[PDB]
């Protein structure tokens, strides 16, 4: 899952998988000063596996 | 300002940078020379992509 809005700003070629990293930092970074940031990888083999490294807490709650 | 998109889209490449730049020297760090050549290449893209939209500010500047 994942509750937030997010603006990708940017993805990396990882080596040994098709699949790039996205990097994604909060939709709320100009507007509320939010530091906050996420990586995201998809497996091609492992079909349903989902890895995400959270950076940095956000400074507001979540939206609506 | 108008072109106050150009300075959020430049930072947003900045931190791209920025990650680009970390794990090339955490690649240094790990003496991964394959990943050295992966993400040194990627980087070269990415502040080129950042050199770019830098201009373009400096032309609205004037
Ligand atoms: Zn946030």
């Amino acid at each position: 899952g994942d509750l937030w809005t997010w603006r990708k700003y940017g993805q990396k070629d990882i080596l040994g998988s098709r699949f790039p990293r996205g990097y994604y930092r909060c939709a709320y970074k100009f507007t509320h000063g939010c530091k906050a940031t996420k990586q995201v990888q998809r497996s091609e083999t492992d079909s349903n596996m989902l890895a995400i490294t959270y950076l940095s807490e956000h400074n507001h709650p979540r939206p609506t | 300002g108008a072109g106050a998109a150009l300075r959020q889209e430049i930072e947003d490449k900045q931190l791209m940078v920025n990650n680009l730049t970390d794990e090339l020297q955490d690649a240094i760090d790990e003496a991964n020379p394959a990943e050295i050549a992966n993400t040194s290449q990627q980087l070269r893209h990415a502040r080129a992509d950042l050199a770019d939209l830098q201009r373009r500010f400096a032309v609205l500047r004037n």
